[PDB]
């Protein structure tokens, strides 16, 4: 097979095809990430919405097992090879062991697969930041990011994508530690919106709860939007 | 040999001989028997002594790799499927064990036979060993699964004194231990002859 | 310069210049000195001398077989390589031979060891450069080793950074380390590898390793209380 | 016997311009019997029927394969595969495996759907082919068919004439054999029409 | 460029993707060990890049064994790739000869991953420093990209390692107490990194030479350093 | 034709508190004939402190004995000179016995030293690698004979009389030569020659001893 | 053969039942080991070999439906499907270096409508699958020593017709016949029923 | 530019510049001679020492490759040692196999097709060093000069290295239907004394070695007696 | 193809190895010509009972690495004890593969002084000892030579170790069924080993027990 080195140091120590990777996520679609004291908010936004594209429900945060889910931003194509190869590992792993595993071990897998990638030769690394929520089957809610250079933390919130840096420096000034399911869902709308179209409809986010995953409904959504966008009005009085 | 482990309220007591007999001449009368792996994890030999002796070992090095990477205890549960999973690849390779993964967790007390043929049963009670038989005459007798850890100890060292006493393969020395929340602790180590005199005093 | 970027390309005046580059990583590592006498060798190695009451050690000195080890110089992870590849050639060969690997046929497996790395494309040579030191049925053999694949069997010589002093004495007094006894050898290896030092620094302890081998004496490795005997009794006098 | 194991006789028969294949409806495991609904006819296209018999297994395996193999031809041809070309890639997939056979005896009927001749193919386990003119059987009742067909059949026969001997055949061997029966299920091929028929014989 | 390959030398002798590796670490967290008779302390600036980020998760000091810490900085990636393969070797010697590993042993076995790149594309761009005690004692040793294992008595990796270094020097004696060891770390840190110093903002971690274990020291105990000075 | 061929013999150790004795016989015995009344291969250094001795196939005793000696010799590069401790060794054997039990030693081994604290410990094997630390121990054609007595005149688990004070280096050996003594007269397969080693803080001290020829 | 697995298939229902008896040689540990796996909401699987084979069968088909079911976005594969994927993992296992899972399945589901545009079998589907290979739609089948008296039971009393309530009493016959007739103690009973709501355990049999 | 990085590659003139190359590493080497006579073949070489303190016999340019058949390295000795160690795997090949002293004619065609295969494929660079293949099997007395081209030639005497060209007109002046083995030491070794320049490279021997009549058709070095 | 019976015993300052010059394909005594005892370079004999076949391609493998070894690299020809390790080594790893070396090599050599005598068997059970016996050797000779080790303990002379071996021979000949009385005599001296031409022994056949009238069955 083709082994070329593609990754490899420059004269001043970057990863040059690392650096790179990261310029794909930073153009790709952002996507956040909201911890709460029950509840996980991953909420991403779509390319907004042609009439074309299928009216039946095509979903941007991708499932892993029962318990764990994942919004990504970079390369779709990438995305959706660490998505399969996750997918994989918490089957192989529910095989191997008889617990599902835990948000923290697949996360770090996922995050050493992206390494592998920056290291290997023949491969480019992945262009894919993952925002992984989830729950462990004690109960404790988990949120955390994987980007492309394999380094995976651990976050209260987070954003990836377009305005990644914006978002996060929005978020952890109005962040607070005990948040309700829909306080989250409130915030998680609310720091997307700092970046994002005006519009609803780019928009979707899933709540998970423990042993309780749920997509909102347009309908369920454009009242928390409008609820948002009303303070966002308050916001913009105010300065 | 004879073996056998049993879940109560109190946690789970594990007892064994301590002789190691090939039929007819016995190599040694001082087997430590009880595998210690974690410290809240006991694997029993019985069977094929190497087989045990090495993978229980194998398993070991498996629980504190788990520790280390996932910075928290492996489960019970995982612990005997690691087991079972290494017992069912080499199935057809000849292999020769009957261990007992017994310990404490999260999801309370769990005692797992796992055979040779990679089998893996959630036992409330067990007995492996040629003495087994045995043990299991005692051992169904007085067992509640709401003894006192004395009584449930009284219980075990009986009822693997009572296969030492009919098994020439099982012999020497009652070991009995117990897991509870706080990890496993070595209750006695009584020779078999000294416990017949305690249990039959005439 | 087009053609120093690659192993495999030949200069138009015929040098192979990532060679001569890894022939600069062995005189940029720290000077060692090795002498062989009638019956023993000598390796004098210079490790880094303790900045202030801070250490370091850096193994330099390999033991490799009883009757065979090692000085290097340059890029330590590839000596470690060599090390590696030599000690298991030497158990191979006394597993089979019930006895050491003579020292003329290590001389050899090295020199190949080498020379496989700069052919291939995918391979560099060795940044290393050795200074095997041992004794067998023909007695005593000090090997320099180079990244070429070059193989030089010296009565006495230096390796590393200013080795060209090294030399210097070296070639005053080589000829007379047949007669000379071990503790004169020690000496004459250890004065050589002191006209190496920089500035002002001394050899003593912290600052410097002795090893031998020869005629009953397995190769040993002489750090701090067993080399004082040669040490704390040595300076440096014109 | 491995062959003998799942049970099973299939048998097809060639008049002018028309074939009936027939197989039985049992499946077994040795003597006793699971099902009395298993016809061991599968249909590749219009104009090609084989019956599988042997280990029900490697039946429905090797089956699996053919219907993979013959849309995989399906695809890339642009036609419907013809008896000769299936019969001869059946025999290939067969003798593939010389070594750690299918233990599977195809009999296949065929019609060129244009000339109207009849081509039957009766395959030994390691893909031996046997093409004659008048008939082909396999399976347990194998032996007592061959009895049958070889008394009963007569050159140019009409679909209606032969079914009712191709079936006479099947029936009259499968009151002989422990391991078919259960009646059976006929399948009469012409270029105009395809008449499948579930015939009533023994409960035994 | 990849105009030059990945295994070339300079015109002065050093490896190019080796001697560009080592830059990677000067960019990287601040990271640092004293050896100490009493026992072995690790040091390491967290550089968390928000108040968001739990601070638990990103943890600069990884436990390789019972008795063996490592601290690492540069490339966090590829540093769990390091100590992920440290552990399985430090187990693999303990399930071979029922024993602890040395420190040198582990921090070799670590340079047998660092080597191998022509299997693997690039050099980690990682300098790991192992702490841990053993029947030698207490051992501080560093890891390269290079593959050149080296024992210090005290050592700083990262950003202004070079104006720790200069810190050493005047401050550190052989015959400190694991007391002074731990004062003179967060001391360093403090003058040497970026942010504020807070209990959160670093992690400091030991190896005490008595029972031969490693403590994680929570922000509760790390705040007890910050206290008596 | 056979891979396998028992080449005979029986190896004993006792450890004491300061001590181990160690002892092998030098028969190597074939087919029906005997090769050798001298053959050292039985007992094996590994380390100053660490002996192994071995007894069936002499052919794989001696290719363990250097395999062994291989990870003992790799085992003091990579910890930097320092040797392996016995019970390091001792659970290197259980590992390397385990690696080949698809193609098994055909070699009864025990892995014999000192500990850390200066005591003295025995390890014992079967073919597959299963360690079991004893005290006093004997594999071979006279683990019958030996091993019965030495269980007496040690443990004294059936005597009413007072457990006698300790037992020193010299008794130790002299209950030994009496055991061995008493297996050459009544085992065939046992003879010729005794190899002793009294493993002591001080360094090895071997003493060969003679038995009946027959 | 020990363990006898029973299960027949009706208007509106899938009744299965399996043998508690966990044997170890010729001693009871208990009689109540659970043999019937649900591999999804609507699908579950009599298995009865040796517990080795019977486990890690029984979760390497669970494992790759669940992981069919991420990657098809919730969608519930047909039971025919996972038949013909167990068949095919059976049958792929007598051709392998391993050996054939020693295993004898009564795979049972009951197919629902998965969308609007469902055209496919609605109702109950139960499936007779050897450890060679063998898979076989049945009304009723089973397996183990009991098999043939319970098989030939039904024969003679299983209409197609019958309620979830003259299922009970049925499965209670069949379960007490091989309670009359087999030596082999299977004295305890796991009975689980498919329906259109899901899977239930029948507790009222055993 | 790109016309002389790799040997995988042709010039629009036609030739090879890697090879062409490994050929000027030849000719900047130590200057080796040697001599096809009746009675046998002699190997000369001068051996330049960098340094006063190597021993004798310290980077030996001339090594046997079976009883029969050795080689005289000129140029980068290091790669000359892989030829070597090769045409010994074709000579014990010849023995093992073959059951026969492979002959002269065959080891230095093989050695020229070793030589060769690495002035074709990207991924190898051509030899630095020609070889001086010298036996004496059953085809008689045989001198044969495989290059870093993988051109082999046989020759009665010839010259290789920096004097190459003073060093074959001294070739021209011996009479090779007449000159014995002993001789011929004296000669080619006197050759060398002339052609070598004092001043350049003050420390060297010369090496010499043969096979003939005189040594039991046995490739060794000749004492150190015969030498002047 | 198989060879009969090899015996060897060490005398003061050498050893001695004799063997029949018969290899046999089964019972039929094939070729009763064949040179048994082979010189392994320039210090060292050796000489195997079992397959000609397996014994012809280990000598020739172990030949070929001494003379390859001394004649590439500038060293020492190996010493007998280093050619015999590497026989032993060269035997076990065959067994080692199934593939076993099916003969029962006995192996003299001799550097200076240093004398040294070992036997090697098909599995890589290895011996040195003072005398050895392969084949019938073992179980008839083996007894008369360590009788004759036991009774001259200071070292036999080479004038007696010769007889000694002349009577074992003889009786080789008498009791073992395949052997001819054709035999050849290694010595291994300082000098380096020496292969006698093949000499018979003379044979005593005319007892007065041995007539026809006595051992008559009537």
């Amino acid at each position: 097979s083709y082994d070329r080195a593609i990754t490899v140091f420059s004269p001043d120590g970057h990863l040059f095809q690392v650096e790179y990777a990261q310029e794909a996520v930073k153009k790709g679609l952002a996507a956040v990430g909201v911890l709460g004291s029950d509840s996980v908010v991953i909420a991403v936004e779509k390319k907004s919405a042609v009439k074309l594209q299928d009216s039946r429900t095509i979903r941007k945060i991708y499932k892993v097992d029962a318990n764990i889910y994942l919004a990504f931003a970079g390369l779709s194509a990438d995305a959706r090879v660490l998505i399969n190869k996750a997918q994989l590992e918490c089957q192989r792993f529910s095989l191997n062991y008889e617990d599902t595993m835990d948000v923290d071990m697949l996360v770090r897998y996922v995050a050493g697969v992206q390494q592998k990638s920056t290291q290997s030769g023949g491969s480019r690394p992945f262009g894919v930041a993952t925002v992984i929520g989830g729950f462990n089957e004690d109960g404790k809610p988990h949120l955390w990011k994987t980007d492309p250079s394999g380094m995976c933390s651990a976050w209260r919130a987070v954003a990836i994508g377009r305005h990644d840096q914006t978002v996060i420096e929005y978020m952890e000034k109005s962040y607070k530690d005990g948040m309700s399911r829909d306080e989250c869902v409130h915030f998680a709308i609310k720091s997307l919106l700092e970046v994002v179209e005006s519009g609803s409809r780019n928009i979707e986010l899933l709540v998970l709860q423990y042993k309780e995953a749920r997509y909102l409904t347009e309908e369920e959504l454009q009242k928390f939007v409008v609820e948002v966008e009303k303070e966002r009005e308050e916001e913009a009085a105010a300065k | 040999t004879t073996t056998l482990a049993f879940r109560f309220n109190g946690g789970i007591i594990v007892a064994v001989d301590s002789r190691a007999s090939t039929g007819q001449y016995i190599a040694s009368q001082t087997v430590m028997k009880v595998l210690e792996i974690n410290d809240y994890l006991l694997g029993t030999l019985a069977g094929g002594a190497a087989d045990c002796q090495y993978w229980e070992r194998v398993l070991g090095m498996e629980c504190r790799l788990w520790e280390l990477r996932n910075g928290s205890r492996i489960t019970v549960a995982a612990a005997s499927k690691i087991l079972a999973n290494i017992t069912y690849a080499y199935r057809n390779h000849g292999l020769s064990m009957g261990t007992m993964v017994a310990g404490w967790d999260q999801f309370g007390p769990s005692l797992y036979y796992v055979d040779d043929k990679g089998s893996r049963v959630k036992q409330d009670l067990f007995s492996v060993g040629s003495g087994s038989i045995y043990a299991y005459g005692v051992l169904d007798t007085g067992y509640r699964k709401d003894l006192s850890v004395e009584d449930a100890c009284d219980l075990a060292r009986r009822s693997i004194f009572h296969a030492t006493y009919r098994d020439g393969a099982s012999g020497g020395i009652v070991t009995v231990y117990h897991v509870h929340e706080k990890g496993w602790t070595k209750i006695s180590r009584d020779d078999q002859t000294k416990l017949y005199h305690r249990y039959f005093p005439s | 310069n087009e053609y120093d970027s690659d192993i495999t390309t030949w200069s138009p005046t015929g040098r192979l210049f990532q060679i001569e580059y890894a022939n600069e990583a062995v005189n940029n590592g720290s000077a060692t000195v090795g002498v062989k006498g009638k019956n023993f060798v000598v390796l004098a190695a210079l490790k880094r001398s303790p900045v202030a009451e801070l250490s370091s050690y850096q193994e330099k000195v390999f033991e490799i077989d009883e009757h065979v080890g090692m000085s290097i110089s340059g890029l330590v992870a590839d000596g470690r390589v060599l090390a590696r590849y030599l000690r298991t050639e030497c158990m191979n060969y006394r597993y089979m031979y019930s006895n050491g690997m003579p020292m003329n046929q290590m001389a050899d497996m090295i020199g190949e060891k080498h020379q496989r790395h700069i052919q291939c494309s995918g391979k560099r040579p060795f940044g290393v450069g050795l200074l095997l030191a041992g004794y067998d049925r023909q007695g005593p053999h000090l090997y320099q080793t180079v990244p070429s694949g070059d193989v030089y069997d010296y009565k006495a010589t230096a390796m590393g950074v200013r080795s060209q002093a090294s030399r210097t004495y070296l070639e005053r007094h080589f000829e007379h380390f047949s007669d000379c006894t071990l503790d004169e050898l020690v000496t004459h290896a250890l004065k050589a590898l002191a006209s190496a030092t920089s500035e002002g620094i001394e050899l003593n302890v912290k600052n410097t390793t002795i090893a031998i081998v020869g005629k009953d004496t397995p190769f040993t490795i002489f750090e701090e209380e067993s080399a004082r005997k040669y040490l704390d009794g040595f300076k440096m006098r014109p | 016997s491995i062959m003998a194991y799942s049970g099973g006789s299939v048998m097809a028969m060639a008049g002018k311009e028309c074939f009936v294949i027939i197989s039985d409806n049992r499946l077994g495991e040795q003597l006793k019997t699971i099902s009395t609904e298993v016809p061991k006819l599968h249909v590749v296209n219009d104009s090609i029927v084989y019956g599988l018999t042997g280990l029900r297994t490697d039946q429905q395996t090797f089956a699996n394969k053919v219907q993979f193999r013959t849309e995989m031809y399906k695809l890339r041809e642009e036609r419907d595969i013809t008896g000769k070309a299936f019969a001869a890639m059946i025999t290939s997939m067969l003798y593939e495996a010389r070594f750690g056979p299918w233990f599977v005896e195809p009999v296949i009927g065929s019609i060129d759907k244009s000339t109207g001749e009849v081509y039957l193919c009766a395959t030994d386990l390691i893909g031996a082919p046997c093409e004659p003119e008048d008939y082909v059987c396999a399976g347990t009742a194998a032996e007592s068919l061959h009895g049958m067909c070889e008394a009963l059949w007569r050159p140019g026969m009409s679909p209606e004439e032969l079914f009712e001997i191709a079936a006479q055949a099947m029936l009259s061997a499968c009151d002989r054999d422990s391991l078919s029966g259960y009646g059976a299920v006929a399948m009469i091929v012409t270029k105009d029409k395809v008449t499948t028929r579930l015939i009533k014989g023994r409960k035994d | 460029e990849y105009d030059r390959g990945v295994n070339t030398f300079s015109p002065e002798g050093r490896i190019f993707q080796i001697e560009y590796a080592v830059e990677a670490i000067k960019l990287g967290s601040t990271s640092l060990g004293i050896r100490t008779p009493e026992g072995v302390v690790l040091a390491a600036e967290k550089r968390v890049p928000s108040t968001l980020v739990v601070p638990s998760s990103m943890s600069k000091i990884m436990e390789v064994d019972s008795h063996i810490a490592a601290v690492m900085s540069g490339m966090v990636a590829d540093a769990r790739i390091l100590v992920e393969h440290a552990r399985v070797e430090s187990q693999n010697h303990r399930f071979t000869y029922n024993e602890p590993m040395s420190v040198e042993s582990c921090t070799l076995a670590t340079c047998d991953l660092s080597i191998q790149f022509g299997l693997m594309s690039r050099p980690f761009g990682v300098s790991l420093l192992i702490a841990g005690v053993d029947e030698k004692g207490p051992q501080l040793w560093q890891t390269d990209p290079s593959g050149t294992h080296t024992r210090y008595d005290a050592q700083a990796i990262g950003g202004g390692a070079e104006a720790a270094q200069s810190v050493f020097t005047e401050r550190y004696h052989r015959n400190m107490t694991l007391e002074e060891g731990e004062t003179l770390a967060v001391d360093i840190l403090k003058q040497v990194m970026e942010d504020q110093l807070s209990p959160e903002n670093i992690e400091v971690a030991v190896v005490r030479a008595d029972d031969g274990k490693l403590h994680m020291y929570t922000p509760t105990e790390i705040k007890a350093i910050m206290s008596r000075m | 034709w056979s891979p396998y061929q028992d080449n005979g013999g029986t190896t004993a150790a006792i450890a004491g508190k300061d001590f181990v004795i160690l002892a092998g016989d030098t028969r190597l015995n074939g087919d029906f004939c005997l090769h050798s009344r001298h053959d050292q291969s039985k007992i094996f250094q590994l380390t100053p402190y660490t002996y192994m001795a071995s007894n069936g196939m002499q052919a794989d005793r001696l290719q363990l004995q250097q395999m062994l000696k291989y990870r003992v010799k790799w085992y003091k590069y990579n910890n930097g000179g320092k040797v392996p401790s016995t019970k390091a060794i001792a659970q290197l054997m259980s590992t390397m016995l385990y690696h080949r039990r698809f193609f098994p030693y055909y070699t009864f081994n025990m892995v014999v030293g000192l500990d850390e604290e200066g005591h003295g410990v025995c390890y014992s094997y079967d073919a597959v690698g299963s360690t079991e630390p004893f005290l006093y121990g004997t594999r071979g054609s006279a683990a019958s004979f030996v091993e019965p007595l030495l269980d007496c005149l040690i443990n004294r688990q059936h005597m009413t009389s007072q457990a006698p004070p300790e037992m020193t280096k010299e008794e130790t050996l002299a209950m030994l030569k009496n055991a061995f003594t008493g297996a050459a007269e009544r085992d065939i397969y046992t003879g010729d020659s005794v190899s002793f080693f009294i493993i002591t803080k001080d360094g090895v001290q071997q003493e060969s001893f003679e038995l009946r020829k027959d | 053969m020990a363990e006898t697995a029973i299960a027949f298939r009706c208007k509106d229902y899938v009744m299965v039942a399996a043998a508690g008896l966990n044997a170890f040689y010729y001693i009871k540990i208990t009689d109540a080991e659970d043999k019937i796996t649900q591999l999804d909401t609507h699908q579950l699987v009599a298995c009865t070999g040796e517990n080795g084979p019977r486990v890690n069968f029984t979760e390497y088909i669970k494992c790759n439906l669940a992981l069919n079911r991420m990657r098809q976005h919730g969608r519930h594969s047909s039971c025919e499907s996972t038949a013909n994927f167990m068949r095919n993992c059976l049958a792929s296992a007598i051709r392998s270096r391993e050996g054939a899972y020693q295993v004898n399945c009564l795979f049972a589901g009951y197919d629902t409508p998965v969308s609007e545009d469902d055209d496919g079998v609605v109702g109950p589907q139960l499936f007779y699958m050897d450890y060679l290979g063998t898979l076989q739609a049945v009304p009723y089948g089973c397996h183990g020593y009991g098999a043939c008296f319970v098989t030939a039971l039904l024969d003679r009393l299983w209409r197609p017709d019958l309620s979830q309530q003259e299922g009970l009493e049925l499965m209670q016959k069949c379960c007490d016949e091989v309670k009359r007739r087999v030596i082999i103690s299977n004295s305890y009973f796991f009975v689980k029923a498919v329906t259109k709501n899901g899977v239930e355990v029948i507790t009222a049999v055993h | 530019s790109g016309h002389d990085q790799s040997t995988d590659v042709f010039s629009a003139e036609g030739r090879v510049f890697q090879v062409e190359y490994a050929g000027k590493a030849v000719d900047n080497s130590s200057t080796a001679v040697a001599a096809c006579c009746k009675d046998g073949v002699v190997v000369a070489v001068e051996k330049v020492h960098t340094s006063r303190m190597l021993e004798k016999g310290s980077n030996n340019r001339i090594h046997a490759v079976d009883r029969q058949a050795g080689i005289c390295i000129c140029g980068l000795l290091p790669d000359g040692r892989a030829i070597v160690s090769r045409a010994r795997q074709e000579a014990e090949n010849s023995r093992d196999i073959f059951a026969t002293p492979i002959r002269g004619s065959v080891l230095a065609n093989r050695v020229g097709e070793f030589m060769h295969a690495y002035t074709t494929h990207f991924a190898y660079r051509p030899f630095g060093c020609s070889a001086i293949i010298a036996s004496y099997a059953d085809d008689g007395p045989q001198l044969f000069v495989s290059d870093p081209s993988g051109t082999v030639a046989g020759y009665y005497g010839v010259a290789l290295g920096k004097a190459k060209t003073v060093a074959k007109s001294e070739l021209e002046k011996l009479d090779f239907s007449s000159l014995t083995c002993d001789e011929a030491v004296g000669k080619l070794a006197s050759i060398l004394h002339e052609v070598h320049d004092k001043q350049k490279d003050k420390l060297y021997e010369v090496e010499v070695a043969w096979v003939c009549d005189k040594s039991d058709r046995k490739f060794v070095h000749v004492p150190a007696d015969m030498v002047p | 193809a198989s060879g009969g019976s090899v015996i060897a015993i060490k005398y003061k300052g050498g050893v001695l190895m004799a063997a029949d010059t018969l290899l046999s394909y089964g019972s039929l005594a094939k070729w009763p010509n064949i040179p048994r005892i082979r010189l392994l370079g320039s210090h060292s004999a050796v000489c195997a009972t079992g397959s000609y076949a397996d014994f012809q391609m280990m000598a020739k493998q172990v030949e070929d690495n001494i003379e390859r070894q001394k004649m590439y690299h500038n060293v020492d020809e190996l010493s007998p004890s280093e050619v015999f390790s590497y026989l032993h080594r060269s035997i076990y790893q065959k067994r080692c593969d199934f593939d076993p070396c099916l003969c029962q090599m006995v192996f003299i050599g001799v550097r200076d002084g240093e004398t040294f005598l070992a036997g090697v068997d098909d599995v890589g059970t290895r011996w040195e000892d003072d005398c050895i016996a392969t084949g019938y050797g073992a179980y008839i000779a083996l007894p008369l030579l360590r009788q004759a080790l036991e009774k001259n303990p200071d070292g036999l002379s080479r004038g007696e170790a010769m007889r000694i071996l002349t009577d074992c021979l003889r009786v080789l000949f008498y009791r073992e069924c395949r052997a001819i009385n054709k035999f050849q005599v290694a010595d291994a001296a300082s000098d380096g080993v020496r292969i006698s031409e093949p000499f018979d022994v003379e044979t005593h056949w005319e007892y007065e027990g041995y007539c026809f009238e006595k051992t008559a069955i009537i």
